[PDB]
């Protein structure tokens, strides 16, 4: 499912900001 | 007449903000007044720790930023904004700033300690929120953004990781590190990949409207359990956002779908929050039809979840981070650069 793909993704961990 | 009651409130509100905005508070404490216990989170140039004020007995959470590190990445105006805005504001759903000071090496903001954990941690655990539960949080972000915007502030970094749950089961917004008081347009490329309005991505210059866009991304993560635009590296996430092609979970109610469809609008002149009716288009939506906006401002609603904590200085709703000693160097670093802090 799409839940499943998310859970396997690199980006289920706390997400940093980007900046200049 | 309820609309006029808010107008009055935010007029007296904006008078308070300006007195503190123009004449901000400085060096109201010291490092030696606090016993440092445990780290609650981190960031590019420092960390936030649980602390104990040795003379009052009270617990606080103290942000600590390396002055040298802030300068290396050219982030001075942002760090200066965070403090100026934070010391100025006042609202039931914003973390308080009690003290601030600096020493030779670091900048220090001591905030009221919110012991419930970050929404983020709970949402990942449980999986996802019932819409009523996600309506309870979303509605406190609406009021808070109605507040901030009326002081001409843009938040720019809304996401579960910066929304803290207090003991009564409500929200304290933290991380005002990209907050900026602006009338008109600004062009800074900042935020978290999964929450960026497409206008930002497209180097267009943008406004308050990006905060309405994030509110939709946030609600969708709260109710689905995952964000509407995701992948394994930022550049793939960026393409999805400009593409302007969302897809909703089948459980999402149809009122939720119509709300999100209106906040996750690429066209800025159609997005809820950037229209002639303003924020009221959001407040008056059917998905928010059961929401007593004043019970929520007054904190008399029954929170659908209260986090368990067994006495003050309990850190059990927070993750574990490696510790580090705080070196305060013998020579002032970057004094002139951060001289208003
Ligand atoms: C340009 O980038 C900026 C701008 C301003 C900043 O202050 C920073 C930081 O370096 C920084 C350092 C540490 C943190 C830690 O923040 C924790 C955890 C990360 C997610 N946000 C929640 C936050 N927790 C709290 O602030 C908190 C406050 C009160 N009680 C409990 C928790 C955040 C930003 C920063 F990196």
């Amino acid at each position: 499912t799409t839940y499943a793909d998310f859970i396997a993704s690199g980006r289920t961990g706390r997400r940093n900001a980007i900046h200049d | 007449s309820e609309q006029e009651s808010v107008k009055e409130f935010l007029a007296k509100a904006k008078e308070d903000f300006l007195k503190k905005w123009e004449n901000p508070a400085q060096n109201t404490a010291h490092l030696d007044q606090f016993e440092r216990i445990k780290t609650l989170g981190t960031g590019s140039f420092g960390r936030v720790m649980l602390v104990k004020h040795m003379e009052t007995g009270n617990h606080y959470a103290m942000k600590i930023l390396d002055k040298q590190k802030v300068v290396k990445l050219k982030q001075i105006e942002h760090t200066l904004n965070e403090k100026r805005i934070l010391q100025a504001v006042n609202f039931p759903f914003l973390v308080k700033l009690e003290f601030s000071f600096k020493d030779n090496s670091n900048l220090y903001m001591v905030m009221e300690y919110v012991p419930g954990g970050e929404m983020f941690s709970h949402l990942r655990r449980i999986g996802r929120f019932s819409e009523p539960h996600a309506r309870f949080y979303a509605a406190q972000i609406v009021l808070t953004f109605e507040y901030l915007h009326s002081l001409d502030l843009i938040y720019r970094d809304l996401k579960p990781e910066n929304l803290l749950i207090d003991q009564q089961g409500y929200i304290q917004v933290t991380d005002f590190g990209f907050a900026k008081r602006v009338k008109g347009r600004t062009w800074t490329l900042c935020g978290t990949p999964e929450y960026l309005a497409p206008e930002i991505i497209l180097s267009k210059g943008y406004n308050k409207a990006v905060d309405w866009w994030a509110l939709g991304v946030l609600i969708y993560e709260m109710a689905a359990g995952y964000p509407p635009f995701f992948a394994d590296q930022p550049i793939q996430i960026y393409e999805k956002i400009v593409s302007g092609k969302v897809r909703f979970p089948s459980h999402f109610s149809s009122d939720l779908k119509d709300l999100l469809r209106n906040l996750l609008q690429v066209d800025l002149t159609k997005r809820f929050g950037n229209l002639k009716n303003g924020v009221n288009d959001i407040k008056n939506h059917k998905w928010f039809a059961t929401t007593d906006w004043i019970a929520i401002y007054q904190r008399k609603v029954e929170a659908p979840f209260i986090p368990k904590f067994k006495g003050p200085g309990d850190t059990s709703n927070f993750d574990d981070y490696e510790e580090e000693e705080i070196r305060v160097s013998i020579n002032e670093k970057c004094g002139k650069e951060f001289s208003e802090f």
